[PDB]
């Protein structure tokens, strides 16, 4: 129970925040400000106190205790979960979906009151039925994805087309410097190009071969903006499609094999993180359809 | 009502019973029950026996004989696709 | 196993795939437990 | 005072009001359906304490609902004046023992009233063995012990709701009236500027329609509810005028085909709705209208006039039109809002009085129709009260619910916790009810109106989330059946002893304290600002004298099971969830013990379950044995208490009563004589406490796993015995009778050795897998002798009966000691379904230890399988060479955000070796001395409340001054972590691990009954692919994803062989089974047989479905 | 004997989810006491298979075709990439 | 002394594909497994482990020895 | 104009004649696909279908025996509708108005009933089926693997 | 493009990451129709789903023959009614709707061919990839001349 540690600062800290609160209040009961104003700035400054209480713990935290060194070195946990066991909970989700202007001014050690277990077993339950029904939704979905992607098998070794897709391979780029796209990882690797790329009259990547680091990296520093790469897409063979536009697998990192059921494989790595999504409207804010 | 009750003797059950067998049958069945509405329990086989004058041998064995079949679509719970005809082998 | 065909089924068709007529609705016999003749579950 | 064992609390406030009998949900509800001793007791005691409360039963009620009928000439009457019971003629371990059902005759007086010849026959008529349920709260029925739930359902009554439509841009408001037994109707306003009635929603129709069709004219609805422009748009647009045109165009729409009639309208009118019988709304029905309509003082109970569907019209339109408070039309001053359908005060339970009343009732009915059809068809001076009514409708409709529904449910026996579980339980679903695919959001959610009603923690985490919850523990239970709970009142800003039970409906009202603010040395408050809460569940303060109510108990929202655990208030909600929902399957062990930290609540959660046996009556222990508990009563009877040893519970758990009194102590009543299972002393004790470490060890307890020492194996600390039956019956088939004998054929000697002389396998004999229990031969079968086997008969000869080996053998892994033989016979007087001759069962008994694979959990949502049982020498050892008891991965506890057990943990410490605090002058060591929990000796268990547990300050300090072992040296750091050696390597470790003491459970997701294997077994009958589940040797279902995957891995051949060869092909099975013991290759795969049936089956749907090769047709 | 024939004979283990391609993985058997399958954690979190409580099924490859593929294809050893990315997936990260 | 005993680089970079290697191995221990249940008919088409052999052995992990040591080859009809 | 085309293409093109539009002779399913199974106790259990042609069989005959001697009109009429609800029944238990019931709990099983939805042939005895040589049990860790 | 980019921004506002070729697959199956106009000169019905390749086929057909083109605009449709507008009749059948089709196919009288995974599933034959292809069960397998010399 040492181990995890209450910051010093939070006590003075949601001291001075129920003070205001407290002038706020006695404020509204004079029918100065409406109900609605009054929760509204109600829940930003308590998202102001619950944001820098987090700071408090995250900067009080040594290296050395073993909840941040496990939560540090990406063993297991998330940054979130200690806010909410160190310093106070935060805001919580009421029922059909809005926010107690009361937050919960308690972490986990010093142990939640009744009604702030109350209103966090309200978030609770919906998070578990909505996680059931988003599990059965991801199996359905992947049902129907599987069913539309089969029949989608490599069958050939290669076409003889030239034509591609022009991916983005560097932007955003700053004044003077170059820099290569953020998401080229998902995007432009394990594809192979269309074609040959110049720049001074020298080969820089050769055609039909896999793109990895060091190819990326020498042509967004030799200065490319968009490489046009063979895809799946504009692939023209006779039947199915072939392994080159395909471009290389990524189970087993190497060139995709003539037979390999691609759309199947497809289908499933599209529908398994659907019961990793966890997500949902935080608030709808009073209106719907926004 | 001899129309009826002989279609219903020859067509309401899925194993077809004589009507002859399906009278002897309903006749047990409706002397069982004013002697369970009389003595206020359910009667012995064998006085059944001795106030329909047969063996008590041939009672049981009408009895038995006095049976509806059971579906095998029938659901077993809260899971609809375990079905009562996929338990037997 | 080259294709699978469907399609309307007249009543020669059926006619042809049937290896007699179901003429009786009953099933089993009470007693000797042995299926009808010339009905449901016929031998 | 010496009811309860000792147990230090560490609590800071005193609890006014004391929890009230847990089973009192299911006794006092049984008790007013039958109406006897205790009821009227009950009630008499409450109308003369001035409580409100029903002076009329369950069954003089629904007795006196069939009123005496009339024939078409009005010559007969009926009627059931009083009802009576006679004790059972079989004892409730008859009952249990001889597979019957727990019933006490019904009688009821009857007499028969005939007008025209003034003649009066009054008799009396048995109808039927009404089932009884015991003081355990259970029924025992067909020798099985099950449990009626109660049922979350929406109360009758009319019901305002507000929508919003994206197409019409304007908001649309609907009102409907629900009955208890009847038909529905519905108003809904200005769905294109038009309001409109649906009955039943059969036909297009309009408001004006309908009032012009009842007794008031136009000019009443023009003069009297002018005042409203869409109404008077409706009014002004209505074509037809009169009441005639409308009845006739109500009666055309509604029933079409057929030209409308006066009298056929105004009877379908007066019975769709008005008549007595098929519009039977509900005393709460009419409450509930009354209520919120705002009608002052009409007919208790009764059909829906046409003033109040003139008020529904007024009400509705007054909510539409804008204002929010209006006069009541024949009543008072009230509010005009919309009322959601999840409101808990909205939302009322059939309890199982209320559900068995209701089959009675459907019984009855049907009763009634058979009576009016003999009546129709008999003749008078011929009729007697035993002849014209049928008691077959009423107990089949009984014993069709107490079999074969969602209600009544297979009581678990797992342990005492789950039994009160689930006789607490609150079931939303079953019939005329909330159904799991009917189920959305905002039903299954926790309202703010769930306080002190329904626990929001505990709920099964399957599919049906929120739908069954458990009843709070200070719950009570309206006559009506909404759920009420207990609060203090608040009087000029002081809290007095005066307690009033609030149901959801007054609890908004008014504002309502937290039990947690604290008090001067007065009762007012010294506080000035408190934290209470109001209508709509908003939590802002008040200060000052304006609070009225107070909560009795910070222990008031959570249920009984989730009490049970320490330090709640710092676990998750869903990890407090997983803990209360799997506390419930902890076996009971051997000897159990109760937990050294854990709330004071287990002494009454276990002494409230009916299994720990308790004395009716004071007097003195006369004899003590482990069969049976003789005392003396002080008036001078002598009473003797027999203990379940060894029986089998529902879920194969032992039942087993341990001895707590001695030989001549004195007794009380209520006080615990002999233990139940997983019991001690009295208290609840569900598992075993065990010396914890956090620490990564070896890898063995990796994703919560877990790691434990082989002195849980050699002290028989966590181990169970589980009690088997089986049985098996010789019957009378067509061919002959199966006969249970010693003479089995074709086995040899030795296997049949350890049977009896009729073929029984003896009390006490050790059995393993496949081993002979009973013998039972079938008496011959279709002989086909091949002529090899022809041969060999020859030459060792055969037996001349020809029997076939049908015995019943033990199934496959099982190993037990047979502990008793029950045999039913025919030739005796023992009663035996028709068919059989004879019946036989056997009980297996295993001690089973802890090993592999089993589930052990804690009580904080912490849960792991056991992947190493090491050596003690191998687990790490304390400062004094006391090896840890099992070792906890502390992964897991940051991620899962529980770190109670960790609070657990350090108090269990603290309970192993006692502390010494005396004159610290401490705040910490001051609140201890006061409590009471500052002199504490080592072993004694401790109390921490689920919402008043021992704070920060008091671990640590408590940490600070425990009690030496040995050496004048304590042993953890004040840090709560000791310097731990290695036992593997020697060396200490590095950093100091966190040590102490965690109880911890024995699940029933045992390995030993898991683990199940197929090569060859049986198959399916329809369809030829092997069957499925673990007793009937069935094989694992290789489903839609797997298939994928294998495509995905591009694995053509293995699928192919897992979907043609291992299944579904009649002779591909048996040629790879030769072809693998004669050692030579797998044959190429046929066709499934599931295709066939395929296309068998689209073949007789008229389509000619023909398979066609390359050459032409298959 | 069963220890001697259940060696070079693979077996393909699978948990029920099985939601993505990794779901099943083919391993060498060994035999070991008690009544629970022992897994490698390296590769649990292929399967997503925590040890709360998680029954894992084991199908038997049978002629020399399927175990072939089994020990070639299906190999738990050859599957340290998921295919969903191209990230290593065999790589669990809780304790080690 | 496992199934990985056989490396599989080194039969992947002497078949150049995944099935063909798969199917390739499967067919040669069919032939091995008939070689085995010959009980002394001498089939000529039946050759048997070409790699020595212990006295127990399944005939997949022969048939991967005989790819992987290269002696053996294949080709398509 | 469009869709209604489409369909007379269908019967214009193909071969198949739309003398299957209306039917003459009704095919049964084999009698080890519509089992009547002896259960322990004397009891039985009986698919659905076995039912379904057993109404069809009884209102079949009773239209023969209506038909062999002189009937009104009326009689007749309601005797062939009762037999063309028994068909659609059998093929359809449900698609029109009230499906047939039976004992009084549940809709009685059809032909086509078998054919659709997760209960029905395709998805739980073809593409996931039962498999032997297959075990389960429960996981636990071994780092020494 | 946008649809490739809006489920990349849908999943990557969570973090999990999924290659762009996976949704490509799908993509490529859901633009893969074409409804027709004009098609008074191609001899078939206009306003209904054609395949890409039936239609380029015909569309050679049409202008070998000497008549114009009919016009296609390309249809973007959902994996559903894409996954039940296929040419075998078995995959749609086993898919949701399984009565409709079987209707359908036998007022067509449309054969399959036993092509795909799931009429090959369903069939009991061997899947036409990975291992089940012809190019990889027609090898024969044969011992070398130096290893029958070697024993
Ligand atoms: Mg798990
Ligand atoms: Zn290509």
């Amino acid at each position: 129970i040492s181990d995890i540690v209450v910051p010093d600062a939070k006590k003075e800290i949601v001291k001075g925040y129920e003070g205001q609160d407290e002038k706020v209040q006695k404020q509204y009961e004079r029918g100065l400000i409406t109900k609605e104003e009054r929760t509204q700035e109600l829940i930003a400054i308590w998202t102001k106190a619950t944001n820098e209480v987090a700071e408090a713990m995250n900067d009080n935290f040594p290296k050395t205790n073993p909840v941040s060194m496990m939560v540090n070195s990406g063993a297991r946990g998330n940054m979130m979960q200690m806010r909410q066991i160190a310093g106070m909970r935060g805001l919580v989700s009421n029922a059909k979906n809005e926010t107690i202007p009361r937050p919960i001014k308690a972490s986990f050690r010093e142990g939640l009151s009744v009604l702030e277990y109350f209103i966090s077993t309200h978030g609770a339950r919906k998070g578990l039925a909505d996680t059931a029904l988003r599990t059965a939704d991801s199996g359905y979905l992947t049902r129907r994805l599987v069913d539309v992607s089969q029949d989608v098998i490599i069958r050939e070794e290669d076409c003889g087309t030239e034509r591609g897709l022009k991916l983005p391979i560097a932007t955003r780029d700053a004044d003077g410097t170059l820099r290569k796209a953020e998401d080229v990882e998902t995007s432009v690797y394990a594809r192979m190009l269309a074609e040959d790329v110049v720049i001074d009259g020298k080969v820089i990547a050769p055609a039909n071969v896999d793109l990895g680091d060091v190819l990326i990296d020498a042509l967004v520093a030799h200065g490319v903006e968009e490489v046009k790469t063979r895809s799946i897409l504009t692939c023209e063979s006779q039947v199915g499609t072939c392994a080159m536009c395909y471009g290389r697998s990524l189970a087993t990192g190497k060139l995709v094999d003539i037979g390999e059921a691609v759309g199947i494989i497809a289908a499933q790595s599209i529908g398994e993180p659907g019961t990793q999504l966890t997500m949902r409207t935080f608030h709808t804010g009073g209106v719907a359809g926004d | 009502r001899q129309a009826i009750t002989r279609a219903m003797a020859d067509q309401a059950r899925t194993i077809r019973i004589p009507v002859h067998m399906v009278e002897v049958i309903n006749k047990l069945a409706r002397v069982q029950r004013q002697m369970l509405q009389d003595l206020g329990r359910e009667p012995t086989p064998e006085e059944l026996a001795k106030e329909l004058d047969m063996t008590p041998e041939k009672v049981i064995e009408v009895q038995k004989y006095g049976r509806e079949p059971i579906s095998l679509h029938t659901p077993l719970g809260e899971d609809g696709d375990s079905e009562f005809g996929d338990l037997i082998e | 196993f080259d294709e699978l065909r469907i399609g309307l089924a007249t009543a020669d068709d059926i006619r042809q795939w049937s290896h007699g007529e179901v003429k009786k609705p009953e099933t089993i016999n009470y007693r000797t437990l042995k299926p009808e003749k010339d009905g449901l579950f016929c031998e | 005072a010496s009811t309860a064992p000792l147990r230090i609390s560490f609590a800071k406030i005193k609890e006014p009001l004391e929890v009230p009998n847990l089973l009192a949900l299911q006794t006092e509800s049984f008790d007013w359906l039958l109406g006897n001793d205790a009821w009227k007791a009950r009630v008499e005691s409450a109308l003369e304490s001035g409580q409100d409360v029903p002076t009329k039963s369950g069954l003089e009620e629904i007795f006196e609902e069939i009123s005496p009928i009339e024939d078409f000439s009005g010559s007969m009457s009926l009627t059931f004046r009083d009802h009576r019971f006679e004790p059972p003629k079989n004892s409730i371990d008859e009952c249990k023992d001889r597979d019957f059902t727990y019933a006490a005759p019904l009688f009821v007086t009857a007499e028969f009233t005939n007008n025209e010849t003034g003649e009066i026959k009054s008799q009396t008529v048995f109808m039927g063995d009404f089932p009884l349920m015991t003081n355990k709260g259970t029924f025992v029925i067909n020798g099985t012990e099950r449990v009626v739930v109660s049922q979350l359902v929406r109360s009758p009554g009319v019901y305002f709701d507000s929508s919003i439509d994206k197409t019409s841009d304007k908001d649309i408001f609907s009102a409907k009236i629900i009955p208890s037994r009847g038909a529905w109707l519905e108003m809904e306003i200005d769905k294109r500027d038009m309001v409109g009635v649906r009955i039943d929603r059969k036909r297009k129709q309009s408001v004006t329609v309908l009032l012009k069709a009842l007794g008031w004219t136009t000019e009443q609805i023009l003069e009297e509810f002018g005042e409203y422009e869409s109404m008077r748009a409706t009014l002004e647009k209505d074509h037809t005028q009169g009441q005639d045109d409308a009845l006739l165009d109500i009666y055309r729409k509604l029933r079409p085909g057929e030209p409308p009639t006066r009298e056929a309208a105004q009877t379908l009118l007066e019975n769709l709705y008005f008549n007595p019988k098929r519009y039977d709304l509900a005393k709460v029905g009419r409450y509930k209208v009354n209520k919120k309509l705002g009608a002052d003082e009409p007919l208790d109970a009764g059909v829906l006039t046409t003033d109040d569907v003139i008020a529904t019209i007024k009400y509705l339109v007054k909510l539409h039109a804008g204002e929010t408070e209006t006069v009541g039309e024949s009543g008072r001053e009230i509010v005009v809002e919309t009322d959601d359908i999840d409101h808990f005060g909205n939302r009322r339970i059939r309890n199982v009085g209320e559900l068995i009343q209701n089959q009675v009732r459907t019984g009855l009915a049907r009763m009634e129709r058979v009576v009016r059809e003999r009546m129709t068809t008999q003749d008078v001076e011929a009729i007697t009260p035993q002849t014209l009514i049928n008691i077959r409708p009423v107990v089949a409709s009984i014993k069709e619910f107490f079999g074969t529904s969602q209600l009544s449910q297979f009581m678990d026996q797992n342990n005492p916790l789950s039994g009160l579980t689930h006789k607490r339980r609150l079931n939303a679903l079953g019939p005329g009810g909330l159904s799991r695919e009917r189920a959305g959001f905002e039903v299954r959610d926790v309202h703010p109106s769930h306080y002190g009603r329904m626990c929001p923690i505990e709920t099964p985490e399957g599919p049906n989330i929120g739908l069954i919850g458990s009843l709070a523990s200070y719950g009570r239970i309206n006559p009506f059946g909404f759920i009420e709970t207990p609060y203090r009142k608040v009087v000029e800003g002081q809290v007095t002893d005066d307690v009033d039970y609030l149901t959801a409906d007054e609890e908004d009202r008014f504002v309502i304290a937290q039990a947690n603010a604290a008090l001067g040395d007065d009762m007012r408050f010294a506080e000035a600002r408190v934290l209470v809460r109001r209508r709509g569940g908003e939590v802002d303060y008040v200060p000052g004298d304006d609070v009225d109510y107070m909560d009795v108990s910070p222990r008031q929202m959570v249920s009984v099971a989730t009490a049970m655990i320490p330090f709640l208030e710092h676990d998750d909600a869903n990890r407090a969830l997983m803990g209360a929902n799997m506390m419930r399957q902890a076996v009971p062990l051997i000897k159990s013990e109760s937990p050294l930290v854990g709330t004071g609540m287990e002494y009454r959660s276990a002494a409230d379950a009916g299994d720990v046996v308790k004395a009716e009556k004071a007097g003195v222990v006369q004899e003590v044995s482990a069969d049976y508990i003789t005392t003396t009563n002080d008036d001078g009877t002598y009473i003797t208490y027999r203990l379940a040893k060894f029986s089998r519970s529902n879920q194969g758990t032992s039942v087993n009563q341990k001895v707590i009194v001695a030989e001549g102590d004195r007794i009380i009543e209520g006080q615990v004589l002999a233990d139940g299972p997983a019991t001690e002393n009295g208290e609840m004790a569900l598992g075993k406490n065990l010396l914890v470490a956090f620490m990564p060890w070896e890898g063995h307890n990796y994703e919560d796993a877990i790691i434990l020492s082989q002195r849980l194996v050699q002290d028989d600390v966590l181990s169970s015995i589980h009690i088997e039956e089986h049985e098996v019956d010789a019957r009378d088939t067509k061919l002959g009778p199966e006969e249970i004998t010693r003479d089995i054929p074709n086995v040899s000697e030795e296997v049949l050795a350890d049977l009896d002389e009729r073929g029984i396998i003896r009390i006490g004999a050790e059995v393993v897998a496949g081993d002979i229990l009973v013998g039972k031969v079938t008496p011959k079968g279709e002989t086909e002798l091949t002529p090899e086997e022809r041969l060999l008969r020859a030459i060792f000869g055969e037996k001349a009966r020809e029997v076939r080996d049908t015995s019943l053998k033990v199934p496959h892994g099982e190993i037990g000691k047979v502990i008793g033989v029950r045999v039913f016979d025919r030739e005796e007087g023992d009663e035996l379904p028709p068919g059989v001759n004879q019946l036989v069962r056997v009980y297996v008994a295993q001690k089973r230890k802890i090993t592999d694979g089993d589930k052990l959990a804690g009580r904080h949502g912490n849960k792991g399988v056991i992947s190493k049982i090491n050596p003690i020498e191998d687990m790490p050892f304390l400062e004094d060479g006391t090896p840890v008891d099992i070792i906890l991965n502390p992964l897991a506890v940051p991620s899962r955000m529980n770190p109670g057990q960790v609070l657990e943990i350090h108090l269990g410490w603290l309970a192993s070796r006692g502390w010494d605090v005396s004159g610290l002058a401490e705040e910490w060591a001051q609140r201890l001395q006061v409590i009471g929990a500052d002199k504490v000796e080592p072993g004694t268990n401790v109390a921490t409340p689920v919402f008043d547990g021992a704070r920060e300050d008091e671990l640590a300090g408590l940490l600070q001054h425990t009690i030496p072992n040995r050496d004048g040296e304590r042993m953890v750091l004040p840090s709560g972590k000791a310097r731990l050696f290695d036992g593997r390597s020697g060396e200490p470790f590095p950093e100091p691990i966190s040590v102490g003491y965690m109880y911890i459970l024995k699940l029933h997701h045992l390995v030993d009954d898991k683990l199940h294997a197929r090569s060859t077994g049986p198959y399916s009958m329809i369809t030829q692919q092997p069957l499925g589940g673990k007793a009937q040797f069935g094989g694992q279902r290789f489903g839609e994803m797997e298939v994928w995957a294998l495509e995905a891995y591009g694995a053509a051949y293995a699928l192919q062989e897992l979907l043609t060869i291992k299944s579904d092909d009649v002779t591909g099975r048996v040629k790879v089974y030769e072809a693998i013991v004669k050692g030579e290759n797998i044959p190429e795969p046929g066709i499934p047989e599931s295709f066939k049936v395929l296309i068998k089956e689209m073949q007789s749907l008229c389509l000619n479905v023909e398979v066609l090769s390359s050459d032409g047709m298959s | 004997v069963l220890e001697e024939v259940i060696a070079e004979h693979p077996v393909l283990l699978n948990r029920a989810p099985t939601l993505h391609r990794l779901g099943i993985q083919a391993f060498e058997p060994q035999l070991v006491e008690g009544k629970a399958i022992q897994i490698h954690p390296l590769v649990c979190t292929a399967f997503n298979a925590d040890f709360d409580g998680d029954q894992m099924a084991v199908h038997l490859p049978l002629s020399a075709e399927a175990q072939a593929e089994a020990r070639i294809l299906m190999l738990s050893s050859n599957n340290i990439l998921k295919p969903a990315d191209g990230r290593p997936v065999t790589m669990p990260t809780q304790d080690m | 002394e496992g199934i990985i005993n056989p490396p599989i680089d080194e039969l992947l970079e002497a078949t150049d594909s995944k099935y063909s290697l798969v199917i390739y191995a499967a067919k040669r221990a069919r032939q091995i497994n008939a070689y085995y249940s010959q009980l002394g008919e001498g089939l000529l088409e039946y050759v048997g482990p070409l790699v020595d052999t212990h006295v127990h052995e399944k005939p997949l992990s022969i048939a991967l020895r005989e790819i992987n040591a290269g002696l053996l080859t294949s080709e398509a009809i | 104009a469009l869709k209604r085309l489409k369909v007379v293409s269908a019967f214009l093109q193909t071969s198949n004649s739309p003398k299957g539009m209306v039917l003459d002779c009704v095919p049964v399913i084999p009698p080890d696909l519509r089992p009547m199974v002896q259960l322990d106790g004397g009891r039985f259990a009986t698919s659905d279908l076995n039912d379904l042609y057993r109404r069809v069989i009884n209102r079949n005959n009773r239209l023969k025996r209506l038909l062999d001697l002189g009937a009104p009109e009326i009689i007749v009429n309601n005797e062939k509708r009762m037999l063309q609800e028994a068909v659609d029944a059998l093929f359809d238990n449900g698609r029109r108005g009230r499906p047939v019931t039976g004992p009084g709990n549940r809709p009685l099983k059809s032909l086509s009933d078998m054919l659709k939805g997760k209960q029905g042939r395709f998805r739980q005895n073809l593409l996931g089926k039962r498999v032997d040589y297959s075990a389960r049990s429960v996981i636990v860790v071994g780092p020494q693997l | 493009v946008h649809l490739v980019g809006e489920v990349q921004k849908v999943y990557n506002s969570q973090g999990v990451s999924i290659h762009d070729k996976h949704i490509e697959i799908i993509i490529r199956q859901m633009l893969r129709r074409v409804t027709i106009i004009e098609s008074g000169d191609a001899e078939l019905l206009p306003g209904e789903l054609v395949e890409r390749t039936k239609f380029e086929t015909e569309n050679r057909r049409v202008v070998q023959e000497g008549g114009h083109p009919a016009s296609g605009r390309p249809q973007l449709m959902g994996i559903t009614k894409a996954s039940l507008a296929t040419e075998s009749w078995l995959s749609a059948a086993s898919f949701q709707e399984t009565t409709r089709v079987l209707t359908d196919a036998a007022i067509n009288a449309k054969s399959d061919s036993l092509i795909g995974l799931k009429e090959n599933v369903i069939i009991g034959k061997l899947i036409p990839a990975g291992t089940g292809l012809s190019r990889y069960r027609n090898i024969r397998v044969e011992p070398t001349e130096e290893a029958k010399a070697a024993m």
